[PDB]
């Protein structure tokens, strides 16, 4: 149901982030506790 | 004599409304003779 | 008035002797029964709810009860001798033997058939019951039956009338007949659509009621019990309702009463220099804030206490609707009369 | 009960009994407020 | 000190009336603050009564918008229940107080009827309230009736918790008044003379507590209001310092309704 | 007599929203918020704190007719902000400085009776 | 909250095997046995209810019905297990002994159902009633009972009665019902509706306001009607019979 | 008719007040502004109230409610 | 078997809910949908009554545990419910029922209204649900008809071995917060008979009682 | 002729209401009715209608079906009973945007009996725009007026497309028009319109606010600097409609007045 091709480029680059996210805190998780309510306003700085 | 004829109940049962100039029935409420 | 049963009567609960006296009322007493009340009055715009002659009026001072009056009313009633016979008793009907029975509540008589002094007394009651012998012979063309041996000839009250029972009494007539009379208390409060007059041909309506917090105030918190509109000033060349306002004014702040007779040497610069000694402007005019927003007015406001009088004329007794009712005799066409809620 | 009008003595009448006083003989007579005080709704 | 809030100076103070200074504060600010003051902030007063016995020359109604004006002590009204919430039938014990009053024209001389004969009978569980207010030298109070030789009153009261949004009778603040700008720097009023304004109005009070102006100075059109004078009398029932403050906490709560609804919402919206 | 009922001017009816919200159709970035049961007091108090934040652009408030108590109020801001926010901002500061208000008069209280 | 249309009708246990097989070549679907028990309980006389706005007439009292499923294992008796349980059995149901008995029923002491009398005006081709439902799961407490429960509504019990029969499902949700109905006692069980069958035709519809739905059901109802026209007569039962008020008392049966 | 308990524009209370205020009049000898003042009635509302007061309450009293004549 | 808690906290700010939900944040695991609650009062309009029978009748209605209504007189709980997909099949097969019925507060308030008024209603929307370790709170904002009442705590597990435990903690989490005037209730209805929506709904109005 | 439904009142004046509507007393409204027809359009709104019951407003007071037979609501409990069909009369309350018929006695010319739009207010009086009380030559001092309802479609029609206030403007007797600013309001109009008079930000906020018509857009000031300001007359400006243009030169006024 995606419109446009820079929504459908985000929407690929988002999976792909998304994706190596699951794959690491299912890592975590099978040896770690996460937090998944915690939203910072501000991005720490890299 | 004056009856309901949708309540069949006798001795009939029945209210005048003097304000309103109406004759009405007690219990369906029906309106029998007006003015 | 507390014995008298008038047909009707009507008294202020708390009367003022007007501040502006003319010498010659010394004479007809009316600083003994006055008809009025000292309300503080401020000529102004205020909100557009004051023009063509309606008036704005402080909701905490009728809370307070300024212009509250009693209402009082009478009944009566006497048994009737047809011929040598009593055609008509003092009793209590029963639906046993009983026809044509009104539809206000029986339960409030008493066994004497009148009602007792301090009961509520509401929309379409009885208060007094009557109850007339028919002979045999006489039959309503089938409505009768058997036990049906009297009629009712009980009086309900008027269909708005309402209040508590004040007094009943009995005695008797030239004739021996007995004789019932009952009166009837309520209370009469301010409210949109009521009558007031000044002593100047100044009368108008309230058209709306405020609040003390959306009432513009002086600095000195200070609050007017009404506010009238200018527009009413010039084509009437009322001046004497501004002098008797400045006059009452000085009186009020000094406290003596101030002579405002025909024909003698008070002049206004006079009473202006009597109003500047105790520190005001000396034409009358104040300062005065918004009341929603707490601003300062930029034009002042001419304030002060004038005497009004709460004339006859209620909205309860003038308001009639209609959708259907009872028709006449004759032309079979809608009754006249309110209190017969006609057309 | 009634009351008288002069002298407001206490009197119990009947249906039948002559509306007078019995002290004063006067022909006025006043009912008695409900004993009872009764609770009321204004609507 | 609270550097970044509004300031006050208390100038005058006793048990009925308070005398101060608002400065660093907004017009409007001072405004909400004594439409509540004045409107707001509940109180107790006598809301039904019961006659058995009258016996008088006044009316019933009429004692009883007499008795619905007295006013009686509600310092801890908080601990009480609005009549509407309280689960008992009728008036409760958590939710109402009750007085009676009983009076007899034993005596030829006339006999007055004051506030100070109505006697409380429910129990108060410890919490001050109920007493009349008494500020007479005599300590009589409202004169409520008259009676003669052979006359009696008997009667009961029933009073309750409420606003003066509702009726005058629960207001606790008589005459509040608000002054600024005594100079009329800002030019906010324009003033109505015959010959020289300068002289016809008088001078406020407050013209001691500011510098007069210079005719040498333009006209400032950068000032705004800042200070306001006023002065805050109670009718006796609640002390005054505890109407500004009750004041300061209704208009505080009624924001805080607003915060709290806004919230909600903004949750529901979340949905 | 037709007078209604004194309470319904701090009571609400069953089934009424303190608050309600609605989009204005004309200017970007504007609502319209009708408050129930409540007069001048509040909505100057909020007009006046909103007029104080630089990114608000329009406030202004109106009481349709004196018989009803309810108000309506008119807020748009700049891009990039909830007018919402303006409201929770306006809202903070004015309890604020309420506070600040009390404290600083129980202290003079305080102060005078000692003094008294 | 239903608008049920519903016609009525008797048939002569004699035909009754072969009215059976009539609706199965209609239908196309075979009958399901039921049972139910339906306890009818009143308002408590000793409480005066002075609420009752004579003036106005507001609201007059009714009475209430609790409806339960009962297993058949309290319905036959030790000469019957060898039948399967199947329609059948009904064959064997025409005497007034049952062996539910009033102890029973007594120990066993749920659907809470309440209706008004039918619309009046003679313009209507079905029986057009009102009814108001809910349903009680379960319950706790010191007197967990459905008697102590009315009892504390303020409701005491009347009579009961015990109804045995089949229903056929048809299309557009018609059902049809044919009962026999017990009354029961402590002085014993009597059969009402001796050497016959009462038959019932009826639909529900959910919502009142909706006058398509009630045309179209009207409809189906005078199609079935007019289907079944020479064996049996469907006919709209008395306005005044099904009123339930307690200030007049009838009962259709 | 007894003496309005409240001020039906400033709120404050002057009906207790009337008997000390009937006081100074004849055993004070004093005039009215100052007796009115001594009461620290300041606003000329509360003057208004108790100045221009009739005491009808104290005719009623010498009569019943039971016989007046015409 | 499952045990429950309420407390009720009658002097509350209408910002205690945000400080409790920040002051557990540590143990906070996970955030699921909000639930709402109604609580309304009965009264027995008629006047002959035994001394010994009771008045009003509490019924509470849960929103969250798929719509049913409880009714409470005398320490008797009756449960009701309104959804077609609770009804047993056995009462929608025999013809016991329409299959679409109405909840018991219009039955009370329809029907019965002679003999049973309205006299009291208090709600709770938008309230918050938060699973901690073997744990779930909610929180919810009590609002009655004048305005804001005061703050209502639930507490549920599964293992009732240590529930006192989280129960004394939870209060000791209060009184960091300085909310020292606080009603806790965890009784049960019957100690024979174990019902886990009757006995909440006893708590609820053992809570919520003045 | 003495007619039915009719009602007599006293009058008054409120600044709030639209030139062409009028204030209608509580009770006023609960005792007159209208007969609406039920169709599928409105079956909804009719049933709450009935089953809110004749103590209640809105509501309904009697039910006439296809027959001619009538059920007053009052006594058949069936408030709550009572199933509609189409064709079905119910005679509901008068309810707001109903046209009415009001006039003042005596009626000397064709400007005094003129159609209103009602809006049910409290209290006992009606209320009417100060510009209609010179038409109708009556005051706030006493003045009692009547009112007259319609009872179908084609005679609401005539009093909607007719009768109503907005088409009795210029008058026929003197070709000019018969209403304008008049009172207070004349007096205000002119004071704000001076030369004289500046107006700040906040106040210009909400002036814009209370116009009705307004599309969000600020007039930009007049003095831009030291200080925004605005004048009288922009603010008045934005009442007027666009499109409107006048020229009018008194005694010794030129193109620089």
């Amino acid at each position: 149901r995606a419109e446009g091709p820079e929504e459908l480029a985000r929407i690929l680059q988002q999976l792909k982030l998304d994706k190596i996210i699951h794959v690491l805190t299912t890592m975590f998780e099978n040896t770690w506790s996460c937090s998944r309510i915690i939203k910072i306003d501000k991005p720490i700085r890299t | 004599v004056l009856t309901c004829p949708e309540c069949k109940v006798y001795p009939p049962k029945i209210v005048e409304r003097f304000s309103e100039g109406d004759v009405v029935c007690a219990l369906c409420g029906l309106v029998l003779s007006d003015k | 008035y507390n014995v008298r049963m008038d047909t009707m009567a009507n008294i202020l609960y708390y009367p003022q002797k007007p501040l502006g006296t003319t010498r010659a009322m010394e004479y007809l007493k009316f600083r003994e029964l006055p008809a009025g009340q000292n309300a503080i009055v401020a000529i102004a715009c205020y909100s557009g709810y004051n023009q063509e002659d309606s008036m704005i009026m402080n909701q905490s001072s009728i809370d307070r009860g300024l212009f509250r009056s009693l209402f009082f009313r009478s009944y009566m009633d006497q048994e009737k001798k047809y011929g040598m016979s009593i055609t008509e008793t003092f009793e209590k009907p029963q639906r046993t033997n009983t026809l044509r029975m009104k539809h206000g509540t029986y339960d409030k008589l008493d066994d004497d058939g009148l009602i007792a002094p301090g009961v509520r007394v509401s929309g379409e009651d009885v208060i007094i019951g009557k109850t007339t012998p028919i002979s045999p012979d006489e039959e309503e063309l089938g409505q009768r039956t058997a036990y049906h041996s009297k009629r009712d000839a009980s009086t309900p009250l008027r269909s708005t009338e309402n209040g508590i029972v004040d007094q009943v009494l009995v005695t008797t007539n030239q004739d021996g007949l007995k004789f019932v009379k009952v009166r009837v208390r309520t209370t009469k409060i301010p409210q949109i659509g009521d009558k007031f007059a000044s002593r100047h041909g100044q009368k108008g309506t309230i058209g709306i009621t405020y609040r003390r917090e959306d009432m513009p105030f002086t600095a000195e918190g200070i609050v007017p019990d009404l506010i009238i509109n200018p527009h009413a000033i010039p084509s009437r060349m009322t001046v004497a309702h501004l002098i008797e306002c400045l006059l009452s004014k000085v009186a009020a702040l000094s406290g003596n009463e101030g002579d405002a007779s025909p024909f003698t040497d008070i002049t206004v610069e006079g009473i202006s220099k009597l109003l500047r000694e105790h520190g005001y402007q000396s034409r009358g005019f104040e300062v005065m804030y918004n009341g929603h927003t707490g601003k300062k007015l930029m034009a002042q406001i001419f304030f002060g206490p004038t005497y009004y009088q709460r004339l006859r004329h209620m909205v309860d007794d003038k308001i009639h609707a209609r959708a259907r009712g009872p028709m006449q005799v004759l032309t079979r066409q809608p009754v006249e009369g309110r209190s017969r809620d006609g057309g | 009960k009634y009351i008288c009008a002069e002298c407001s003595s206490k009197l119990s009448l009947s249906r039948t009994d002559a509306v007078r006083c019995k002290d004063c003989g006067h022909r006025i007579l006043l009912k008695a407020r409900t004993k009872r005080l009764v609770q009321f709704e204004a609507r | 000190m609270s550097e970044e809030g509004p300031q006050v100076k208390i100038r005058e103070a006793s048990k009925d009336n308070v005398d101060f200074i608002l400065s660093n504060v907004d017009l409007a600010m001072a405004n909400s603050l004594r439409r509540v003051m004045i409107a707001e902030i509940p109180t107790l007063a006598i809301d039904s009564v019961e006659v058995e016995t009258n016996t008088t020359v006044l009316a019933d109604e009429f004692i009883a918008h007499r008795l619905g004006l007295i006013p009686l002590q509600s310092m801890d009204i908080e601990q009480l229940e609005y009549s509407r919430d309280c689960f008992c039938e009728d008036h409760c014990d958590k939710c109402s107080v009750v007085l009676t009053l009983q009076a007899f024209g034993e005596s030829e001389s006339t006999t007055n009827v004051y506030s100070k004969d109505l006697v409380i009978v429910s129990n108060l569980m410890g919490r001050n309230i109920g007493h009349p207010i008494i500020q007479d030298k005599e300590g009589n109070g409202v004169l409520i009736c008259k009676l003669r030789k052979g006359q009696e009153l008997k009667l009961t009261c029933v009073a309750k918790k409420g606003i003066a949004k509702e009726h005058a009778k629960w207001g606790p603040a008589a005459a509040i008044e608000f002054e600024y700008d005594p100079w009329n720097k800002l030019k906010h009023t324009d003033y109505w003379y015959e010959q020289d304004s300068a002289k016809e109005w008088p001078q406020s009070k407050n013209c001691e507590y500011e510098d007069p102006p210079n005719e040498g100075d333009p006209f400032d059109y950068k000032a705004q209001a800042d200070t306001f004078y006023m002065n805050v009398e109670s009718v006796g029932s609640i002390p005054v310092d505890q109407v500004v403050v009750r004041g300061i906490d209704t208009l505080q709560k009624k924001v805080a309704s607003i915060l709290l609804a806004l919230t909600q919402m903004d949750q529901d919206k979340v949905n | 007599m037709n007078a209604p009922d004194r309470f319904e001017l701090f009571l609400l009816g069953e089934g009424e929203s303190k608050l309600k919200i609605d989009p204005d159709t004309k200017a970007p970035n504007a609502v319209v918020i009708t408050f129930e049961k409540e007069d001048h007091t509040l909505g100057n108090l909020i007009r006046a704190e909103l007029l104080n934040d630089r990114k608000v652009l329009f406030a202004a408030y109106k009481v349709e007719h004196p018989f009803f108590a309810r108000f309506k109020l008119r807020i748009q801001t700049t891009e990039g902000y909830d007018p919402k926010d303006a409201l929770k901002n306006a809202c903070n500061s004015i309890i604020n400085k309420l506070g600040a208000l009390k404290t600083n008069f129980e202290t003079e209280w305080n102060l005078q009776t000692l003094a008294a | 909250m239903v608008q049920q249309l519903s016609l009525f009708g008797s048939i002569g246990d004699d035909g009754y095997d072969l009215l059976i097989s009539t609706l199965t070549t209609i239908s196309g679907n075979p009958p399901l046995l039921y049972n139910s028990l339906c306890t009818v309980w009143k308002p408590n006389p000793s409480y005066d209810v002075e609420n009752v706005n004579s003036r106005n007439q507001l609201v007059e009292p009714n009475r209430i019905k609790l409806s339960k499923e009962v297993p058949f294992s309290y319905l036959i008796d030790e000469t019957m297990m060898d039948k399967p349980l199947n329609f059948r059995i009904l064959k064997s149901f025409t005497n007034d002994k049952i062996p539910l008995n009033y102890a029973m029923t007594r120990n066993i002491l749920w659907s809470l159902q309440i209706s008004d009398i039918p619309a009046a005006g003679n313009n209507r081709s079905v029986s057009m009633q009102t009814i108001a439902e809910t349903i009680i799961l379960s319950s706790a407490g010191k007197n967990s009972s459905v008697s102590s429960l009315m009892n504390g509504l303020g409701y005491v019990f009347e009579f009961q009665y015990l109804t045995i029969g089949v229903k056929f499902f048809m299309k557009h949700g018609l059902i049809l019902e044919l009962q026999k109905i017990w009354q029961i006692e402590e002085a014993g069980n009597s059969q009402i509706t001796s050497g016959g069958f009462l038959l019932k035709a009826y639909i529900n519809v959910s919502r009142g306001t909706d006058i398509d739905r009630i045309n179209y059901t009207e409809t189906a109802l005078m199609n079935l009607k007019k289907e079944l026209q020479g064996y049996i007569e469907l006919s709209v039962p008395d306005r005044q019979s099904m009123d339930s008020r307690v200030a007049h008392g009838n009962i259709l049966i | 008719m007894i003496v309005p308990v409240r001020c039906f524009s400033c709120g404050k209370v002057v009906g207790d007040k009337w008997e000390s205020y009937l006081n100074l009049l004849q055993e004070d000898e004093l005039d009215e502004g100052t007796a009115l003042s001594r009461l620290g009635l300041k606003r000329y509302c509360c003057r208004r109230m108790i100045l221009t007061h009739v005491d009808l309450i104290e005719k009623f009293l010498r009569y019943n409610p039971l016989e007046k004549r015409d | 078997m499952g045990k429950s808690a309420v407390i009720f906290v009658e002097r509350a700010t209408p910002a205690t809910l945000t400080e409790l939900k920040d002051a557990l944040s540590n143990s906070i695991l996970s955030v699921r949908d909000p639930w709402s609650i109604d609580f309304r009062t009965y009264r027995c309009s008629i006047k002959n009554l035994p001394a010994d029978v009771s008045k009003l009748m509490y019924s509470i209605t849960f929103h969250h545990h798929g719509r049913q209504t409880v009714l409470i007189k005398d320490n008797s709980a009756m449960v009701t419910t309104a959804a077609a997909a609770d009804i047993p099949p056995a009462l929608v097969f025999n013809g016991s029922s329409t299959g679409v019925p109405e909840s018991i507060d219009t039955i009370l308030s329809s029907k019965l209204s002679n003999i049973w008024m309205q006299r009291q209603l208090i709600k709770g929307d938008a309230g918050e649900t938060l699973i901690l370790d073997g744990l779930t709170v909610r929180l919810v904002n009590l609002f009655s008809s004048t305005g804001f009442k005061g703050l209502l705590i639930e507490l549920q597990a599964d293992e009732a071995g240590e529930f006192e435990t989280k129960i004394a903690g939870i209060e000791g989490h209060l009184a960091e917060i300085r909310a020292k005037e606080y009603k806790t209730s965890s009784d049960s209805l019957g100690p024979d008979t174990s019902n886990e929506i009757c006995d909440l709904a006893y708590q609820y109005v053992r809570a919520l009682e003045l | 002729k003495r007619v039915d439904f009719s009602a007599r009142t006293v009058i008054s004046g409120d600044p709030n209401l639209e030139l062409d509507q009028v204030g209608v007393p509580k009770s006023i409204a609960k005792t007159l009715t209208y007969p609406e027809v039920v169709t599928p359009y409105n079956i909804d709104r009719l049933t709450q209608l009935v089953r809110n019951g004749p103590n209640e407003h809105p509501g309904a007071k009697y039910v006439i079906r296809d027959s001619g037979d009538r059920i007053d609501l009052r006594y058949s409990k069936r408030a709550g009973d009572i199933q509609l069909q189409y064709g079905w009369k119910v005679e509901r309350h008068i309810m707001d945007n109903d046209p009415v018929l009001f006039n003042r006695q005596p009626s000397l010319h064709k400007m005094s009996m003129m159609a209103h739009r009602v809006k049910v207010i409290p209290y006992s009086t009606f209320r009417l725009n100060l510009s209609v009380t010179s038409p109708y030559n009556a005051d706030f001092d006493g003045d009692e007026m009547n009112l007259h309802v319609p009872q179908s479609e084609e005679t609401r029609a005539e009093l909607s497309q007719l009768c109503a206030v907005p088409l009795q403007i210029v008058s026929p007797q003197s070709n000019k028009p018969c209403m304008g600013i008049v009172q207070d309001t004349l007096c205000g109009i002119r004071k704000l319109t001076l030369r004289d008079t500046f107006i700040e930000l906040d106040q210009v906020l909400n002036m814009l606010y209370w116009v009705p018509d307004w599309d969000g857009v600020i007039p930009t000031p007049a003095i831009i600097k030291p200080k925004p300001l605005w004048s009288g007359k922009q603010i008045l400006s934005v009442a007027i409609p666009n499109g409107i243009h006048l020229q009018r030169f008194d005694e010794g006024t030129t193109l620089l007045s």
